[PDB]
């Protein structure tokens, strides 16, 4: 590989221990360059958290600890505090691209309420929309905590990543989260498949809903 | 203290240019290199380039190629990023970081606040509202009513569902900018529907930026 991989969501009770894994390619971590960690608190600039695998700048609490062995690095956070809630990503250097590389980012949530798996509804293109020579699949996601999901579309059994436009989660009025994802298609492609499927992943479970052109 | 400050937010049209600054203070401006990193909505961070703040040597990311230029003015204590031939994918927040040394390599120990750049070529337009539905009216599967609200600018819209005269609970969903710089969002009637009534429920969409109220009170029979 030539890029870093992280879990999208990591949760923890106040005071517990959590972990975040950064997976690297041979061209990066197997290339002698150490891993850096940065935290991005809400509406703040990214802060240098851990430099040189396990070193800590003066100002970062000792609760954050770093490790790296082989090709996988892990960031440990003991005694989870509400101040830690934010986004975290890893950084390294790649020799095949001769440049820097970053990770997908991990949202750390400090639990303030019990978890809730998302409820999902999939919507086919409307009749008025198809008469306007347009087609859009609407995947609605609501009432989930912590607020971080991963949406994957697929035409029939094969995955599709083109035309996907997913929204970031937004806190509802009852401290839960809602999101949505849209798959823009031509009316030709819609009737050119037996079914479409929206796939939502959240805290160790994936729910999938399916709609067919012939359905209703 | 080491601190980096950048220019304010910029809004441009597709295919144009933008020049964002990155002013340094609290250390020797020519001693440590400055990098540039951007992050698009829904993507990870992406490295742009490194500029040698002494002799002026620049190293750019291969993905950007001839699109970007990094300049220096030692007297001004500022680095610039000039990006040409913009498009919808360039809507992002652009950061600058300082390169600091440590016992085994290079380190980014200071980041700027970031500058938001929006590539939007959209006039003030009222939204289109389509009635979308989940389930058949032909099954005992519950029916979920929603309204699809796409093709407007700028944010935001205000939705309210009605059963006759009384307001009905709804679900609010975020608004996302499309590739064509237009926005779209959805609203869903909360309670699933047991029976079928015609014209009883209705969603009302209000967009004060264009002084318009568009409401739908009929879900056509399915295709």
């Amino acid at each position: 590989q030539s890029a870093l991989t992280q879990p999208p969501s990591v949760s923890g009770a106040p005071g517990q221990r959590v972990s975040i894994s950064c997976t690297g390619g041979s061209s990066n971590f197997g290339a002698g360059y150490d891993v850096h960690w940065y935290q991005q608190l809400p509406a703040t600039a990214p802060k240098l958290l851990i430099y040189g695998n396990n070193n800590r700048p003066s100002g970062v609490p000792d609760r954050f600890s770093g490790s790296k062995s082989g090709t996988s690095a892990s960031l440990a956070i003991t005694g989870l505090q509400a101040e830690d809630e934010g986004d975290y990503f890893c950084q390294s250097f790649d020799t095949s691209l001769s440049g820097w590389i970053f990770g997908g980012g991990t949202k750390l949530t400090v639990l303030g309420q019990p978890k809730a798996a998302p409820s999902v509804t999939l919507f086919p293109p409307s009749s008025e929309e198809l008469q306007a020579n347009k087609a859009t699949l609407v995947c609605l996601i609501s009432d989930f905590y912590p607020g971080a999901v991963t949406v994957a579309w697929k035409a029939d059994s094969s995955p599709v990543k083109a035309g996907v436009e997913t929204t970031t989660p937004s806190k509802q009025s009852n401290n839960k989260y809602a999101a949505s994802s849209y798959l823009s298609l031509t009316p030709e492609q819609w009737k050119s498949h037996r079914s479409y499927s929206c796939q939502v992943t959240h805290e160790g479970s994936t729910v999938e809903k399916t709609v067919a052109p012939t359905e209703c | 203290q080491v601190q980096l400050v950048q220019s304010g937010a910029e809004v441009r049209n597709p295919g144009a240019s933008v020049k964002v600054s990155c002013k340094a203070s609290g250390y020797t401006f020519t001693s440590y290199a400055i990098h540039w990193v951007r992050q698009a909505p829904g993507h990870r961070l992406e490295w742009v380039g490194r500029i040698n703040t002494d002799n002026g040597n620049t190293k750019y990311s291969q993905k950007f190629h001839g699109r970007v230029a990094l300049s220096r003015d030692t007297s001004a204590s500022t680095t610039y990023m000039d990006l040409s031939s913009l498009n919808s994918e360039d809507t992002a927040v652009y950061y600058c970081a300082r390169a600091f040394y440590y016992s085994s390599g290079v380190m980014f120990d200071s980041w700027g606040q970031g500058a938001l750049v929006t590539v939007s070529s959209a006039p003030t337009k009222a939204p289109d509202v389509f009635p979308i539905i989940s389930g058949c009216r032909h099954d005992n599967s519950p029916v979920v009513l929603a309204c699809l609200i796409t093709g407007y600018h700028p944010t935001s819209v205000t939705v309210t569902w009605y059963m006759g005269t009384q307001s009905q609970p709804q679900r609010t969903f975020p608004e996302i900018q499309r590739r064509d710089s237009y926005y779209m969002t959805s609203s869903q009637l909360s309670t699933p529907l047991q029976q079928w009534r015609q014209g009883e429920y209705k969603c009302v969409v209000q967009h004060t930026a264009s002084k318009s109220k568009k409401e739908i009170f009929r879900w056509p029979e399915s295709p």
